[PDB]
RNA sequence: UGCUGACAUGAGUAACGAAAAAAAGGUAUAAACCUUUUCACCUAAAACAUAAGGUUUAACUAUAAAAGUACGGCCCCUAAUUAAAUUGAAUAUAAAUAUAUUUAAGAUGGGAUAAUCUAUAUUAAUAUUUAUCUUAAAAUAUAUAAUUAUAUUAUAUAUUAUAUAUUUAUAUAAUAUAAACUAAUAAAGAUCAGGAAAAUUAAUGUAUACCGUAAUGUAGACCGACUCAGGUAUGUAAGUAGAGAAUAUGAAGGUGAAUUAGAUAAUUAAAGGGAAGGAACUCGGCAAAGAUAGCUCAUAAGUUAGUCAAUAAAGAGUAAUAAGAACAAAGUUGUACAACUGUUUACU
RNA sequence: AUAUAUUUAUUAAUAUAUUAUCUAUAUUAGUUUAUAUUUUAAUUAUUAUCAUAGUAGAU
């Protein structure tokens, strides 16, 4: 149940390299976008067109803020002795930076 | 053995009469680390109250404890009668239970939410509290006085009713509060605290002779 | 445990309405009792005097005194020490906590600018020691004159 | 997920930097029994009751 | 039974059978004191 | 004829009403204390009428008292200290590890309210200006962490 | 920045130790220091004790 | 089976460590973070308060607020015990040191006042553990001061009306559900016979020290190499139902996880059902299956007389006569060894 | 009870929508329950979840 000879570059070669079915396949099945006029995957969606539209329903269909009265009467200086500035801690702080570990998707190629 | 003292019990208008200990007034007392507030018939508050009063405890409006360095006093309310002091201590305390368990929702809203979207917070002070307070004190008030309202003198002219805060800061603008016409009418007298001696270390002696004052007969 | 042969319990003694005791109250809370939006406290209502002490604590009523405003080293020296010696205890003892109240500023702005910017500028901390030269020089000068 | 920039191990720890290191640091107030007391040279006044108190010199 | 938990804390304990006044006031104590300092040991006891 | 509490209560009313410490001065006479404290910006927590200060570890809270009135002539009726602790820091993971230093700090309540300053923008006090340092340290993460080929990919400070 | 640390003098061993590094090793810190900073502060200069 | 450093093969293989999740929005950046709703798990806990411990990990640098009255330490006092301490010459001993007496230290323990809120200082004089049984009486139901049966055996504070110094306190008289549970004296059974130590008045006096206080604390925040199905002290631990802290649900709270998405091949583990046989299996009924009350009756032989046997086996009473949650509840006998309850090889 | 339309005279009523079936005092110290007291604090019908797929009979 182990090894008893190290295995040579040719056998580890051919064993992962070798047959077809390890190696990844040509991606065949691509169209055109009928509305975003760009690339898209065939029998699939084009995201940036479904994208799009979900923003128009999310603009058009939201909530409005709850802002309480209270708060929108106090001045500055209110503000400041009510409710001062605190600091935040290293999670805190590396969490608010979301562009380091969170991307957005990246717009297909046109294809013509 | 006495196991029952005075404030044990809730105790109604008969008992304070035919006991007279203090004069018809309702203490408000605020939590120095949650930021709370605890509605008191007396000068002195036990864990009886704190469980009556905080029956829906959870991460946000956790229970407190009833170590006193972190307890003062913030208001203390003197009513012409003690039917009116009663009253007012059962509004308060159900504005409490319906902020609290009744009409939560409808609170929340109202309140000031933070990003992340929780109550606001520096630490575990949440200012929302003690301005609630105010709030209830206000409108418990102002039910209280519309329910018996004599206009005339029925046998002697009545002690203007009057309002004692720490500073006058707590309290909101007097202008767009605490200037309902009705109030005027009474006389509301809106007066600070005496501010000599160590207030919190010496409060039961600040609110005794606050409270012969309050008794002027 | 509840087996199927268990048998409902008898209900509770109810006393009779002809004992029953009045309860000592009758009136409560009131129903109509709505709920009203917070009102924050407002600071129009306090009148925080211009002679508060707390503004010793501060240069010129200034959050954090600039470049320009804190003074020059080049305009100043700390005293010497033969210069101390032609002042009275008195004159010495003024110096000192004159010393003291605005090493008590410079320390306030120091630890404001290198907890929160975190600047090395260290201009308030140079003042401060040139400051706490001086006050030993006193020191000094008190001893080796009694 | 506690940290959500960190979806697989590391060798992160839950908090802090190293697990490990020198005990042999001097006692402070903060920590150690209930009964341990080690002050800060603000009390040098006064001498305590029998009882258990108090009393300003 | 399980082991590996032989070391259960206790800041009491721990001060007392190991700490500086634990072998500062013994003749025992004091020799192992005093050769860990000759050594050159930051950290002479607990 | 009146309770322990009443006759300090009164005492306190006597002095301010005389013009004089309203507590009792020590006879251990300090003539030149080299004690600083630093006033600290309020917290949610706080009312405009109390402040905060970073006090020396060894100071009672008589002392604060007595350094506020003679000095600056502040009284302070009611003083409260909090102690902090230390977390254990390391600037490397290969020195020893020490405890960050305790820090004493009291707060008073006052009579006359004090409302502090506003803070500068970031147009007038060079001091004031938090990106410079930020900036600085992210740059010196950055490049202390760039191992190989990450050396090339362009900087955020 | 907050340390705290300029309020007190913590870790006197630790911090004499590393403020007073052999003069042999400094090419070691030296080197720490010129990769860390940005051109617009660096002189091409030894610097003196 | 050489020492150290670097890099290979096993191999992009095993594994990602008890588990319920889903949509919408923050955000045309999200399975993994935040919010709202739905669903679910824990609920005499995975909840709420705590102790010890710990790289402060917390709701964070502007940060954990105490004269005391249920707030602890600190301080007074000591137990087990400890001590380069004290006693021409305490005793003994190759040194180290040991012994006896004093003194000091040592909590896991003891320490008056208190919401009608309370005052600790200086001077002077002189209680091991354990139960609330029986009779009595009042009061109640059927019967006729006689009899049967029945809750109660003691306190816990409100109201009404009277008498005292004069609306403050006491006293008197009458009214006021049941089941648990709490601290205090009461009364009393057994032998296993149940800690140590530190006054009252009279006058004067009190400007209230220092430390602990965050969060985790049946655990991702301690001990276990690990964000380890292991180890870790205390109090509440909604109701419904029950003898019960068993078992079933779960109000409120918390929570649903550094792995996800599809088919679930052979095979493995943990479960459910199974015709006709029913131990033929197997070293060996190992494993699995088997419960006709859980309350009230009844209960043999033997025997050391102890319902030991015994929760005796079979049996009876209570709606069940085809069944419908979970938990408690799994037969009889002969022989060898040992009187019995207990202890033992941490990890065969 | 609130809000919008209609009738009536800001009251009352009809239609619609939304929300809720709480709470508080007494019965001698604490908890639960029960009753009386205060408020407006409902009955039906059909679903759902958990108890081994809760369990039995079918399929
Ligand atoms: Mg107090
Ligand atoms: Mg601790
Ligand atoms: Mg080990
Ligand atoms: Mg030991
Ligand atoms: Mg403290
Ligand atoms: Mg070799
Ligand atoms: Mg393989
Ligand atoms: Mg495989
Ligand atoms: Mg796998
Ligand atoms: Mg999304
Ligand atoms: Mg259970
Ligand atoms: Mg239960
Ligand atoms: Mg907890
Ligand atoms: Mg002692
Ligand atoms: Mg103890
Ligand atoms: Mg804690
Ligand atoms: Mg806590
Ligand atoms: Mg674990
Ligand atoms: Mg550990
Ligand atoms: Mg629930
Ligand atoms: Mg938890
Ligand atoms: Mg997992
Ligand atoms: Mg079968
Ligand atoms: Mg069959
Ligand atoms: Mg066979
Ligand atoms: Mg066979
Ligand atoms: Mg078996
Ligand atoms: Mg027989
Ligand atoms: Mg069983
Ligand atoms: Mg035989
Ligand atoms: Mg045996
Ligand atoms: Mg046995
Ligand atoms: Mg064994
Ligand atoms: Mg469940």
């Amino acid at each position: 149940a182990v090894p008893k000879k190290k295995v040579s570059h040719q056998k580890k070669r051919q064993k992962l390299y070798g047959p077809g079915k390890k190696q990844l396949k040509m991606i065949h099945h691509l169209n055109k976008c009928p509305s975003c006029g760009h690339y898209k995957r065939a029998n699939t969606l084009c995201m940036y067109c479904v994208g799009q539209i979900s923003h128009i329903w999310k603009t058009h269909t939201a909530k409005e803020e709850i802002k309480p009265r209270q708060e929108e009467e106090l001045s500055e200086l209110d503000q400041r002795v009510l409710y001062p500035g605190r600091r935040d801690t290293k999670y805190t702080k590396d969490l608010k930076d979301k562009d380091n570990y969170l991307e957005r998707r990246v717009r297909t190629l046109k294809k013509d | 053995m006495k196991v029952n003292h005075s404030i044990s019990r809730f105790r109604p208008a008969s008992w304070f009469e035919k006991t007279k200990i203090i004069p018809p007034q309702v203490y408000i007392f605020r939590n120095l680390e949650y930021g709370q507030v605890l509605y008191s018939q007396f000068p002195n508050f036990s864990q009886t109250q704190v469980d009556k009063l905080f029956v829906r405890p959870n991460w946000s409006n956790r229970k407190p404890s009833l170590r006193r360095d972190i307890w003062k006093c913030m208001c203390v309310v003197n009513l012409q009668n003690y039917k009116q002091s009663v009253h007012l201590y059962q509004n308060l305390c159900r504005l409490r239970y319906l902020r609290d368990v009744a009409q939560r929702k409808e609170s929340d809203k109202l309140r000031k939410k933070d990003s992340n979207g929780h109550v606001w917070y520096s630490g575990q002070y949440r200012p929302t509290y003690c301005q609630e307070a105010v709030a209830d004190l206000r409108e418990s008030l102002l039910k209280v006085f519309e329910n018996a309202t004599p206009a005339e003198k029925q046998t002697v002219p009545a002690k203007k009713p009057s309002i004692y805060w720490e500073d006058p800061w707590r309290m909101g603008d007097k202008d767009k509060h605490w200037n309902y016409d009705v109030f005027n009418a009474l006389g509301l007298e809106h007066k600070l605290i005496q501010r000599v001696g160590n207030i919190a270390r010496e409060e039961s002696v600040i609110l005794k002779e606050l409270a012969k004052l309050e008794s002027h007969p | 445990a509840r087996t199927k042969f268990t048998k409902p319990k008898p209900k509770q003694p109810v006393l009779p309405k002809d004992k029953i005791r009045p309860p000592t109250q009758l009136t409560h809370h009131s129903n109509n009792l709505r709920i009203t939006e917070p009102i924050p406290p407002t600071t129009s209502n306090l009148r925080c005097p211009d002679d508060h002490p707390l503004w010793q604590f501060f240069s010129n009523k200034k959050f954090i005194r600039s470049a320009d405003d804190l003074p020059p080293s080049s305009h100043i020296r700390p005293w010497s020490i033969p210069e101390l010696r032609h002042k009275s205890f008195n004159d010495l003892h003024s110096l000192w906590y004159n010393c003291l109240r605005e090493q008590n500023v410079l320390a306030r702005e120091n630890h404001l600018l290198k907890n929160i910017v975190g600047s090395t500028h260290d201009e308030f901390s140079e003042l401060s020691n040139s400051i706490r030269t001086t006050m030993w020089q006193i020191r000094h000068v008190l001893n080796e004159r009694e | 997920l506690t940290r959500p920039w960190k979806k697989y191990r590391d060798g992160e720890l839950f908090y802090g930097l190293s697990k490990v290191g020198n005990k042999r640091v001097p006692l402070t107030t903060k920590q150690g029994n209930k009964t341990m007391y080690k002050g800060t040279r603000a009390s040098g006044i006064g001498r305590h009751t029998k009882f258990g108190g108090y009393v300003i010199n | 039974k399980s082991r590996g938990n032989t070391y259960q804390p206790s800041t009491l304990k721990r001060k007392r059978t190991f700490g500086f006044l634990a072998r500062a006031k013994s003749k025992q104590g004091s020799k192992i004191l005093k050769r860990r300092k000759l050594k050159g040991r930051w950290f002479l006891s607990h | 004829d009146i309770n322990v509490s009443e006759k300090i209560y009164k005492w306190t009313k006597a002095g301010i009403e005389q013009g004089k410490e309203h507590f009792k001065v020590g006879g251990n006479k300090v003539y030149f204390p080299k004690a600083r404290i630093i006033l600290l910006r309020p917290n949610a927590k706080h009312t405009p009428y109390q402040a905060k200060f970073i006090v020396p570890k060894s100071f009672n809270k008589l002392d604060l008292r007595d350094y506020l009135y003679h000095i600056y002539g502040l009284r302070a009726m009611n003083i409260t200290t909090q102690l902090l602790h230390g977390k254990f820091n390391r600037m490397n993971l290969q020195t020893t590890r020490f405890r960050e230093p305790q820090i004493k700090k009291m707060t008073i309540e006052m009579e006359e309210p004090f409302i502090w300053p506003e803070e500068p923008r970031p147009d007038e006090n060079s001091f004031w200006d938090s990106t410079t340092p930020d900036n600085m340290e992210k740059y010196r993460e950055e490049r202390l962490n760039c191992l190989g080929s990450d050396a090339n990919k362009p900087g955020t400070a | 920045s907050g340390s705290y640390q300029h309020l007190s003098n913590v870790g006197s061993r630790v911090m004499k130790r590393l403020g007073n590094r052999p003069k042999n090793f400094l090419p070691h810190s030296e080197k720490f220091i010129k990769k860390s900073t940005p051109e617009f502060m660096k002189s091409d200069l030894k610097e003196v004790d």
